[PDB]
């Protein structure tokens, strides 16, 4: 083990650790033994809890979609009627995760996903149904299904997952780059043009994940919500940054309200305890 | 103990590292807390 | 009975998984394998084989016309052809390399173009083949084209020129699919001098464009193509 | 002997001499250096302009007066018109460089006030309009002019310095490489920044790497007399400039 | 301290361990852990606040039982500006962890919400 | 390197930091220390409060203005109300201690003037009434208030600083451990005094050992403006406090 503090007695000297200049940008380490007399004592601590790996290594809900088992209607696309529901992958959707990731400029990790489906029947259904849910990963450039039963669902090359409602799926996805780390922020454009979109949305090309109820139409509508959780593994990050203080507005943007609420609470006086 | 071949399938091992706060607390060229004046 | 714990994912069907499974036909003895020519181990072996580029895919061009690049008479400094360089799209969409690459999300590594001059043995010409890295438009003039990566092709005894297009990228991988951010720039060809045919000869001559992967060509992540549909 | 407050920086054919300086900062503890053969993915032999580009350039000075909100420059954009460095940005597909940044602000012993100089990588700006509005190229690429946080612009970025144009409180910006200019002591800040990116080399025009911000944490003031006005001069040099992919000059 | 180079002052920075209120007077503040800061050539003073606790860990969240006491600052002498000078001067406060700083159990923050 | 003018004194749970100081004085060349086994006559095991008492205490500051005559404090009396040290004085029959004394007085470069800080052992005071009149307990034991030589008191000690309340000229008081605060240079004085007595240990209440006097040899003045007023702060700590003879708290 290591010491938290080393016994130190009263000093009268020329060396003054208590005086410095923050103008240098340094935050030179000091200890209690520099200001006060101290007893020798052990840390009894490793810092394991504070490792980056443990911090970003807990699963978090990323996104929730809804798909239904319903008789297709001739007048609506199978996306208008939720027979099929293609999520564009972006961990920024559910902002608790977003903040934890935004604390770093560049982040690299393998992903682990857990997908959980739950059904409900708000209608007059006479029985429950443990519907089979299909998830399909659609890389950028890959075909986007038009119909709940389209040819695209064959998943000839697309990774796919089948699981039942009430069950869950779990799988790993290796770091997808294309760069050496994921960018949390991007101070730039896709190209040199005045009207080009600005920000990380430029780089976020992780594709999309399509969800479907595999089962054919029953005699009633069934609503299924699918919750996607994400956990990072083998996590590395670079260039830490200050956490966002203001409420987020939109995915991939750092925008905030025109007249934001100051995060800092106030008090009657600087002298109030 | 590993059941899969892709590295991505491995568990979130598992190797701790020593800390190196100097990257963020002492990036300043050629200084040390000697108790010496910071600017001289 | 060993105590066990089930984890999330139990009984899931993952199409990309790999597990052992019971044989439906115990003790079956497969037909012996005989030597068959042309064994393939990697798609990248195939990607390195030249195929034709339907470069002249212009409106009202039909049949094999799309694979013929016209060159003509007394043009000087003029553009022969040009296209935005896409891997899974543009004029390369239907090439072998293209179709192979349509099965992959990302691609890195150099490409090769080559051109075969099929005009009269008595003819001659010099062409400029040029590549313009991302971050610019055009070229619209030869003067711009010459500022990129280029080769001047002396259409003489040997009919074919090869241009290796280098991995001029600040990004480790580009997308196969059209993408502004990772676009690969442009390819163009200009008349360095002019097409010269024997005296009193007036005709269009052609060249064929080819494409293949370089040995350093890389493909990173498999996906379905958009080049097929089914009812 | 020598004192930390006195320093000379020689770079290319230019020098900077200081007498009242704080020890310079090497961001993240690492010096700028050239791309190695195990980092590179670019098969093109790179160009190393060295002295012709790696020298100090000075940006037009701005005045610091009471009420000033601070200023922001983007790199490499700020240097886009700076001679050879500038031209090289448009003739190459991609490039890589670190910087040495010097912020100078003279005052007497009768002055007080304090600037915070921060270099923020990938400083993605919030639009002044908020909502889902992006910031236009024109407003993220002012070049030498920089962004004056004191100047209203309904189509520009958010300007209120409390948040560093991104919804994040300034108080915590000290996590980034930074240095203060406390008129009480030093009159200049020096920060050395290595190339920082997820990509070995990148476009010099569609993307900025660093955002240099100078904010008057404590307003300028004198012991007596009228509102003081002190120029703030910023001098920046590329450290290890490495370029690739020569092509027709980009037009934007 | 960001005031004029010609100015001077001495400040008392003090920490009052749990089990007491205030301080309301300098005479009380001086009885705790403190440092007198000579605002001279060097602009910055560092006060290391010791782990004055009978409990191995405190709660991050407000808690009476594990409260950490109070921090205060008093004018040891006074602010002195050049003759005929009348103005407010300022100082900036900073905070950081000591090398012995420990965090024990992760939880969600209360500093963000979502609709 | 280090300069004599910059010093840090750490004692117990308190510190003093100076930037403009004169080298401290160790009176008579000897450090405070504990009573040895060949000095002691007291068979009672002694108490050594250490940190709980041996820390810096600050006495209420007094203002130095033109016309001020100076001030005087008695030790240990001055610290009689100072927390634990204070209480220990009344719960013990006898005790022994040295002191560290710091006199602080801030000024600018536009000020001038000079204090003389003297520590006088056994400073037996002359009565204001002269004759054969003794000085009452109440007037030799003001505690923190000290004796303000500027304040008239017909029953107090003689106040005229020319003689240090004892018929002896101030000019020769420099024979005693002393240090000046010359606003031109240092702004503080530091004196360390060992226990001085004919008796190994003694009463902490019926008798003072040291008399600390601070006299404005040269009146405070500024180059311009109205009469200046500068606080003088005195901070004192027991060095090696050794106590004996526990009994019911003395009442006086």
């Amino acid at each position: 083990q290591t010491l938290a503090s080393i016994k130190s007695d009263s000093k009268h000297t020329q060396k003054v650790p208590s005086l410095t200049a923050n103008e240098t940008g340094a935050t030179l380490p000091t200890t209690p033994s520099d200001s006060v007399e101290t007893r020798t004592t052990l840390m009894h601590y490793t810092g394991s809890e504070t490792t980056l790996e443990n911090f970003l290594g807990r699963a978090a809900c990323v996104h929730v979609v809804e798909i239904v088992n319903k008789r297709p209607t001739d007048t609506e696309e199978h996306r208008m009627q939720l027979l099929f529901n293609n999520w564009k992958i972006n961990l920024s959707s559910l902002v608790q995760l977003r903040r934890k990731l935004e604390m770093f400029t560049y982040v690299r990790f393998d992903s682990e996903y857990t997908i959980i489906a739950t059904s409900s029947q708000p209608n007059e259904a006479k029985f429950s149904s443990n519907l089979t849910i299909q998830a399909m990963f659609i890389p950028p450039g890959a075909p986007n299904p038009k119909k709940w039963d389209d040819y695209t669902w064959q998943s000839a090359t697309n990774p796919s997952v089948f699981f039942n409602v009430g069950k869950s799926a779990r799988f790993s996805v290796p770091y997808l780059g294309i760069a050496s780390a994921y960018n949390c922020f991007y101070d730039g454009y896709s190209h040199d043009n005045s009207t080009t979109p600005y920000g990380i949305n430029v780089l976020n090309h992780m594709g999309s994940m399509a969800f479907r109820v595999v089962n054919e139409h029953d005699n009633h509508t069934t609503h299924v919500k699918v919750r996607v959780y994400h956990r990072a593994k083998h996590i590395r990050a670079w260039v830490p940054r200050a956490p966002r203080a203001l409420e987020y507005l939109h995915i991939g943007r750092t925008n905030y309200k025109q007249s934001p609420q100051n995060p800092i609470k106030t008090r009657k006086t600087i002298s109030t305890y | 103990i590993n059941y899969y071949k892709d590295a991505a399938s491995s568990s979130s091992a598992g190797q701790s590292f020593s800390m190196d706060p100097s990257k963020f607390t002492e990036p300043v060229k050629d200084i040390m807390l000697k108790g010496a004046p910071a600017l001289n | 009975g060993l105590p066990t714990v089930l984890t999330p994912g139990s009984e899931q069907f993952l199409t990309t998984d790999d597990r052992q499974s019971p044989s439906a036909m115990p003790n079956y003895e497969p037909t012996p394998l005989i030597h068959i020519p042309g064994e393939v181990k990697n798609l990248l072996e195939i990607a390195q084989v030249d195929t034709l580029i339907p470069l002249n895919n212009t409106t009202n061009t039909t049949g094999l016309g799309m694979y013929r690049i016209p060159l003509v008479q007394n043009m000087q400094g003029e553009q022969v052809f040009g296209f935005r360089l896409y891997l899974g799209d543009g004029v390369l969409k239907t090439t072998l390399l293209g179709e192979l690459c349509q099965y992959f999300t990302h691609w890195a590594g150099s490409l090769r173009l080559s051109f075969m001059y099929t005009g009269p043995a008595l003819s001659s010409a010099k062409l400029l083949i040029a590549y313009t890295p991302p971050g610019a438009q055009g070229p619209t003039k030869r003067k711009e084209a010459m500022l990129g990566t280029h080769v001047v092709w002396d259409i003489g005894l040997q009919s074919t020129v090869v241009l290796n297009i280098p991995w001029t990228s600040g990004v480790q991988y580009r997308y196969t699919d059209p993408d502004t951010y990772t676009s690969a720039g442009f390819v163009s060809c200009w008349y360095q001098t002019s097409l010269v045919l024997p005296p009193q000869t007036q005709q269009t001559v052609y060249m064929l464009g080819f494409i293949s992967a370089c040995p350093d060509f890389k493909l990173r992540l498999m996906k379905d193509t958009q080049s097929i549909h089914q009812e | 002997g020598y004192s930390d407050r006195v320093e000379q920086i020689t770079l290319g054919n230019s020098t900077i001499t200081t007498q009242e300086a704080a020890n310079s900062i090497v961001a993240y503890g690492e010096w700028p250096s050239f791309l190695s053969d195990v980092d590179a993915s670019d098969v093109n032999k790179t160009t190393k302009p060295d002295t012709s580009a790696c020298r100090f350039y000075t940006l037009d000075s701005k005045m610091w007066t009471q009420g000033s909100k601070g200023w922001c420059w983007k790199l490499p954009d700020a240097l886009k018109d700076m001679g050879i460095f500038g031209q090289n940005m448009f003739f190459h597909s991609q490039g890589r460089t670190g910087y040495t940044i010097h912020v100078q602000c003279n005052a007497t012993k009768f002055h007080s006030g304090c600037l915070l100089v921060v270099v923020i990588p990938e400083h993605q700006l919030a639009s002044a309009e908020g909502g889902n509005v992006s910031v236009l190229y024109d407003k993220t690429h002012p070049g030498e002019k920089g962004i004056d946080l004191s100047e209203a612009d309904s189509t520009g970025p958010m300007k209120d310095p409390l948040y560093m144009m991104d919804g994040t409180l300034i108080g915590n910006s000290l996590i980034f490489p930074h240095q203060f200019i406390n008129l009480r002591t030093n009159n200049t800040a020096t920060i050395v920044v290595p190339y920082i990116n997820s990509v070995p080399m990148d476009s010099m025009t569609r993307h900025n790497n660093l955002s240099l911000m100078v904010i008057p944490i404590v307003d300028i003031t004198a012991t007596s007399g009228t509102t003081p006005s002190i120029p703030v001069t910023i001098t920046i040099a590329p450290m290890f400039l490495e370029l690739s992919g020569i092509r027709s000059k980009a037009v934007i």
